[PDB]
């Protein structure tokens, strides 16, 4: 009791004297050719694996506590137009550059300093590039 | 015929 | 089942319905109110249990209206109809009785009713209880067909028929009631045991047998629904179509093997497109940070372009930074992912070689079951049988079962030793030629009404004719018996004079190293009071071990006993016996199957008598002359006893029908 029969797969087998010990020897020698790909790249990607020896760890860089600030030193002032020149619109990236405003007074910085720092004149000037 | 076996009656068919 | 419904059904009859030879005789009834059916249909059924309570005396017609009870004994003309309907079929008054009406002092018509097997002698005893001379010629010196009970000293045993096959609705429950049959119940329990001479393991044992009927289920609805049934131009074998299922079944282990194996090889390079992003952000890495260091050697204080670009390459670090975090956490749950996959592998194989070896141990006990190589056996109709199968464990006759066949043939006219040779038939009657076979020099002649042929088909099927039938039998005949199927198998009985097997144990299975011994001694049994083994050889083997010596067979048989119970527990036996039914000079084979391009229709064209021509032309056309029975003509009821046992009650009904005239039709 319980058998799965389609049509379909019968002839394959029915058609002539050796179609079964055909049919049989492709499934093989095609798990044979599926399981040396898999030798392939489970070495490839053992080399790839070794090459990352060590990860990052060499390379990363502690973590900066700074708690965020309202006024504007005239130091940030210029690491944001900079900022705005190097990074366009990514109030994120350009927050942790400056490293004492949060991303809103960043997205504040734009509007009320527009005139003063010139920053549409900075920000096509982003744009090649 | 399958009605002969009296041992391991096969059972595959009948219905 | 229970009351006059059990008796009905120990009759194989519908309780509650009109069967197509009851619509026959009484054509008025089925036709009539179904008022008038259920007043029959209960004479019937009252009728069939009154002679089962008791079967060893005559159910006279007057004894059974006097038990039968209003409103039902209103009628008196339908009570007889219905006696008499019954008598004349062997649904009563059937076997070894009592008679209370003694026979007619003189008979009418003369049957000459060829072999006293067991269907042979079945007729016999209903044509001659009809007041007709019955003679019955039997080419051996004994009267049992292909039933023949070996008895030397205190063993019996069985190279025939051994097995009643269960007595839910078996006419030979009615003969054992009335002959004395010591009838042993058979234990169902079958240890396989491989050739090393030790048990299956029982997870084995279960995952075999539940594989081997789910490959046998397939070729039914391989069969029956998808219609496979011709292939390449002839039709197709169970052997065949059994085997197509297989090599549809190696190949889903193949199929399902190649789908796991590419789900690695999918994320196995999804991980090298992985920690080639990892290597290059790496390296990424080591450039800025590089560059970073560089930026912090400029000394404070700085002019503040040279110091965003420390707190640029800062930001810069800290994001190609992030990112590699990110793919070594995306690498994280590929590579267990990817040791699970690897992990839960489909089945490495469909079979080994160890679990084939034991699925040809049930092919060789669906080779025993149809005396034939499964390549032989009609796919479709092989089993066209199963609904007629009897209710009940099977059983044994432990005195042997020729202590029936010898029972049958008290009071009988019965010629042993008399080689039927030709049958003439003619529209004015019959002669039959037979020569004595101790002498082939005695010849005899028997002219009668009709001939009731019992010849083994395989005997039928003999070329050169052992049997001349003149005239030629009709191509229809013949035809069905080309068709057909007569098949092989064999029985060695093995006779010690201690008890070393299991005593508990009926039988028990040996598993074979080939698929082609897959038939030889792959079941064994152990049924009589005596130290007596029975080992069955079927399959391709039945017919190959019959080229080899006794003792060659006897040495393979205590061959596998010793391995299997120890070379020290297995004596010599004091008694052996081969036997060797494909060259049996009255038999040519076992007992019938239905071949491939055969149907189970062919058991029926088997059936059907013989007219002879009219001798003057444009004569009315005559009587038919020769009738046909043995278990190779009753279609419902194929190889076994019961189903000769019964096609002789058939014949004997049609031939008294045919030559005694019909009085309950009216
Ligand atoms: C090995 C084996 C085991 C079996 N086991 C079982 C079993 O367990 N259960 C079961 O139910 N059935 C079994 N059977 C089947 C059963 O034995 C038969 O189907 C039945 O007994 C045969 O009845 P029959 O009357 O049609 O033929 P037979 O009994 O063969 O009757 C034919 C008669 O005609 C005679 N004869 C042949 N040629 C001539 C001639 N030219 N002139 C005169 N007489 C002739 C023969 O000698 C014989 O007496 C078995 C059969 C075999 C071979």
């Amino acid at each position: 009791k319980g058998m799965f029969l389609s049509q379909e797969d019968v002839e394959a087998v029915s058609a002539n004297a050796t179609a079964a010990t055909t049919v049989l020897r492709q499934l093989d020698m095609e798990l044979v050719s599926v399981k040396r790909q898999i030798q392939n790249i489970k070495q490839t990607n053992s080399a790839l694996k070794e090459k990352l020896d060590g990860g990052i760890e060499p390379y990363r860089l502690p973590e900066v506590i700074q708690k965020c600030n309202a006024r504007w030193t005239t130091e940030e002032q210029l690491l944001a137009v900079q900022a705005i020149r190097k990074y366009g619109r990514d109030f994120q990236a350009i927050s942790d550059v400056i490293g004492n405003k949060s991303v809103v007074q960043v997205k504040n910085f734009f509007v009320n300093y527009r005139r003063r720092f010139n920053i549409d004149e900075v920000l096509q000037e982003w744009e090649a590039e | 015929a399958r009605t002969m076996q009296t041992a391991r009656k096969s059972t595959g068919g009948k219905a | 089942p229970s009351g006059v419904e059990g008796a009905a059904f120990q009759s194989r009859l519908p309780h509650d319905r009109m069967t197509s030879q009851e619509a026959a005789c009484f054509p008025d009834i089925i036709s009539g109110p179904q008022q008038t059916q259920k007043v029959f249909l209960f004479i019937r059924n009252r009728t069939l249990q009154l002679w089962l309570d008791n079967p060893k005396i005559q159910l006279t017609f007057e004894a059974t209206l006097q038990q039968l009870e209003a409103p039902y004994n209103s009628d008196t003309v339908l009570v007889h109809r219905v006696h008499s309907y019954l008598e004349r079929h062997g649904l009563i008054n059937f076997g070894i009785y009592k008679r209370i009406k003694p026979l007619p002092t003189k008979k009418t018509g003369k049957v000459i009713i060829i072999g006293s097997g067991v269907s042979g002698l079945a007729a016999a005893r209903q044509l001659q209880s009809f007041g007709m001379d019955v003679t019955l010629l039997e080419a051996r010196d004994r009267v049992g067909g292909r039933v023949a009970t070996f008895r030397k000293g205190n063993y019996v045993a069985d190279l025939g028929a051994m097995v009643v096959t269960g007595l839910g609705g078996n006419p030979m429950a009615v003969v054992s009631k009335q002959v004395n049959m010591e009838l042993a119940k058979i234990k169902q329990k079958c240890p396989l045991y491989e050739a090393n001479g030790q048990a299956v393991p029982k997870e084995k044992d279960e995952m075999v047998e539940q594989e081997f009927n789910r490959l046998l289920e397939a070729t039914s609805k391989l069969s029956h629904q998808l219609d496979f049934n011709v292939l390449n131009n002839k039709p197709v074998s169970l052997g065949q179509a059994l085997e197509v299922v297989i090599q549809l079944q190696e190949k889903h282990v193949k199929d399902e093997q190649i789908e796991h194996w590419k789900k690695i090889v999918k994320t196995q390079e999804e991980l090298k497109e992985l920690l080639n992003k990892m290597v290059n952000l790496k390296e990424k890495i080591k450039e800025l940070h590089q560059q970073y260091k560089e930026a912090s050697e400029v000394k404070p204080p700085r002019d503040i372009t040279a110091e965003f670009l420390v707190k640029s390459k800062h930001r810069d670090l800290t994001a190609l930074c992030k990112e590699y975090d990110e793919l070594a956490e995306t690498q994280g749950k590929l590579e267990e992912k990817l040791q699970e996959l690897e992990a839960n592998p489909p089945s490495d194989v469909y079979l080994s070689s160890r679990d084939r070896q034991i699925l040809d141990w049930h092919f060789a006990n669906l080779e025993f079951a149809n005396a034939t190589p499964l390549s032989t056996l009609s796919l479709k109709h092989w089993d066209q049988d199963d609904d007629f199968e009897f209710t009940g464990s099977h059983l044994t006759v432990r005195n042997g079962y020729s202590c029936v066949p010898v029972a049958l043939a008290e009071g009988l006219d019965i010629k042993l030793n008399t080689a039927v040779r030709q049958v003439r038939y003619t529209a004015s009657g019959c002669e039959v030629i037979a020569v004595n076979t101790r002498s082939t020099s005695q010849t005899f002649i028997y002219k009668c009404d009709a001939v009731l042929c019992t010849l083994p088909l395989g005997v039928l099927k003999q070329q050169p004719p052992a049997v001349q039938f003149v005239p030629p039998l009709p191509e229809w005949k013949t035809s069905a018996v080309q068709r057909m199927g007569f098949g092989n198998l064999n029985k060695v009985v093995l006779c010690f004079d201690r008890v070393f097997w299991d005593p508990s144990v009926n039988l028990f299975g040996h598993v074979g190293s080939t698929t082609a011994s897959r038939g030889e001694l792959f079941l064994f049994w152990n049924l009589y009071k005596a130290p007596i083994l029975l080992a069955l050889v079927a399959g391709e083997a039945a017919g190959i071990m019959e080229n080899i010596s006794d003792d060659v067979i006897v040495g393979r048989c205590l061959a596998i006993l010793k391995g299997i119970f120890g070379s020290s527990a297995v004596p010599q036996p004091k008694e052996t016996v081969v036997s060797r039914w494909r060259a049996d000079p009255w038999a040519r084979g076992s007992y019938s199957y239905v071949a491939a391009g055969s149907s189970g229709n062919d058991y029926d064209l088997m059936a059907q008598p013989i007219t002879p021509g009219p001798s003057i032309p444009g004569a009315p056309q005559p009587i038919p002359r020769l009738f046909f029975a043995g278990e190779h003509t009753i279609r419902n009821y194929p190889a076994t006893v019961h189903g000769a046992l019964l096609s002789g009650l058939r014949e004997a009904g049609r031939i008294a029908d045919q030559f005694l005239g019909a009085m309950y039709t009216l």
